[PDB]
C-alpha cells in the first residue's frame, strides 16, 4: 500500500486546510491527452418493440 | 327419424325436426408487457420471456 503513497505526511488533527482559489478566475485548463475519455451507449430504440415510431 | 307399420298411412304424415347446438368463444389469454430501451442492449431476457409466454 505504501509504494502508491503520493503525499509525505499524514492529517494530524489540526492541520489547517488554505484555500487556492480565493478570487473569482476564468480557469485555463491543462492535462495529459489520456485523463479525460467519453463513454457512450447506443439507445436501441430500433427494436421491434418501439413500433409505430421511426 | 320416427316410423310406423301398416299399408294405409293416410293423414298420418310426419314433419322433419332438426336440434341444434350453439358454440361460443371466452375472453382472450392476454400476456402485457413493459420495456424500455435500454434493457434491450442484451434482448435475451426479451426472447425468453416471448417463449415462456408461448
Amino acid at each position: 500500500q505504501r509504494a502508491y503513497a503520493n503525499v509525505n505526511t499524514s492529517l494530524a488533527d489540526a492541520m489547517a486546510v488554505n484555500i487556492l482559489n480565493v478570487k473569482d478566475a476564468r480557469t485555463n485548463v491543462f492535462w495529459a491527452d489520456d485523463a479525460i475519455r467519453i463513454v457512450s451507449q447506443p439507445i436501441p430504440a430500433n427494436h421491434e418493440l418501439f413500433a409505430g415510431m421511426k | 327419424s320416427p316410423t310406423q307399420e301398416g299399408w294405409d298411412l293416410t293423414d298420418k304424415a310426419t314433419g322433419l325436426l332438426e336440434l341444434n347446438v350453439a358454440v361460443n368463444m371466452g375472453e382472450p389469454d392476454n400476456d402485457f408487457f413493459q420495456l424500455r430501451a435500454d434493457d434491450l442492449r442484451d434482448e435475451t431476457a426479451y426472447r425468453r420471456r416471448i417463449q415462456s409466454a408461448a
